[PDB]
């Protein structure tokens, strides 16, 4: 079954699907030919739950009925500098503005 | 020039509601003039007695917006080798015409013309969706 | 095969080339890689985003359709970015 997924890190989201199957080392591979990080430099989180890279999605959670297209979920990435990885965080969206009177 | 055959055949049938709005199902009578049957809630099924060459189609019975049965719009009544079955779902709608009915089951009508938007989008709010309307139509 | 749609406030959203072609306005804000969006803020354009996987996913499979959520919150920015996309 297909997985629907936000990658996100700062400013950062990809919106990309995989298989339930599939590792975590092999979304990592996805994240690389996108921002053309390798995954040595990578760690992937489930909230704040490191994600370890033979773990397949679905044993991390990710399932079809909770990784849907319009709703995904979101997995967060966390890049390497030199050595010393930095800490996981995602900036949040916008907030919408006070409902109107009207509504 | 839209109407139900006057077939006299009698065609058996099942009205499966797989959507989450309360479906009207809506009968072309033999002079093209819609005419409603009782409403279906979401998931529920009721089978109908129909005949062969009639037209039927379906609506959310709250605001009108346009439903698939069996993909496409009208469902004809065949012959039963035994019942058809008229699978009534949602369609992929548009983002613009999905937010039109988010917004429309939040706003009274009266207040369409109190939001801030381009005028184009008072007169998108403003223009229902309408069986008559559909029927319009080479 | 990715394209890279940016929102009012700086967010980066990175969709399929081909999700992002569904839009007849953003097709032509490429024909470059990147379209900056001065005026649909992230919490709009992330929904917009979450539309084209929904619209690729459920075109034409007949299976059974789920309801695309809109919260009331975000309803009239929607319509409005929708309007100008002709999403
Ligand atoms: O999404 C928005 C929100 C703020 S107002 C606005 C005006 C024009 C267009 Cl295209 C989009 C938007």
């Amino acid at each position: 079954m297909d997985v629907f997924l936000m990658i996100r890190r700062h400013k950062t989201t990809i919106f990309t699907d995989a298989k339930e199957s599939s590792t975590v080392f092999e979304l990592k591979r996805i994240v690389e030919g996108i921002l053309k990080r390798p995954p040595d430099e990578q760690r992937l989180y489930k909230d704040d739950q490191l994600l370890d890279d033979g773990k397949t999605l679905g044993e991390c959670g990710f399932t079809s009925q909770t990784a849907r297209p319009q709703a995904p979920a979101t997995v967060g990435l966390a890049f390497r500098a030199d050595d010393t990885f930095e800490a996981l965080c995602i900036e949040p969206f916008s907030s919408p503005p006070e409902l109107p009177d009207v509504m | 020039v839209l109407r139900s055959v006057n077939s006299r055949e009698p065609s058996q049938v099942i009205f499966c509601n797989r959507s989450p709005r309360v479906v009207l199902p809506v009968w072309l009578n033999f002079d093209g003039e819609p005419q409603p049957y009782p409403t279906l809630p979401p998931g529920t099924g009721r089978r109908i007695h129909s005949y062969r060459g009639h037209l039927w189609l379906f609506r959310d019975a709250g605001t009108h917006d346009g439903l698939l049965v069996n993909q496409t719009e009208l469902f004809v009544p065949s012959l039963n080798v035994q019942p058809i079955f008229a699978n009534i779902t949602l369609p992929v709608y548009t983002l613009k015409e999905r937010c039109l009915q988010v917004v429309r089951s939040l706003v009274k009508p009266e207040n369409y013309r109190r939001l801030d938007i381009v005028r184009s989008l008072y007169e998108d709010l403003e223009d229902h969706p309408n069986v008559q309307k559909d029927l319009e139509r080479l | 095969m990715y394209v890279k749609l940016i929102s009012s406030d700086g967010h980066e959203f990175i969709v399929k080339r081909e999700h992002a072609l569904t839009s007849g306005t953003i097709k032509a804000m490429l024909s470059t890689n990147e379209v900056n969006f001065r005026e649909i803020p992230s919490h709009v354009l992330s929904k917009v985003c979450m539309y084209f996987t929904y619209k690729v996913r459920y075109t034409n499979s007949s299976t059974e359709i789920p309801e695309f959520p809109i919260a009331p919150e975000i309803a009239l920015e929607l319509l409005m970015a929708a309007n100008f996309l002709d999403c």
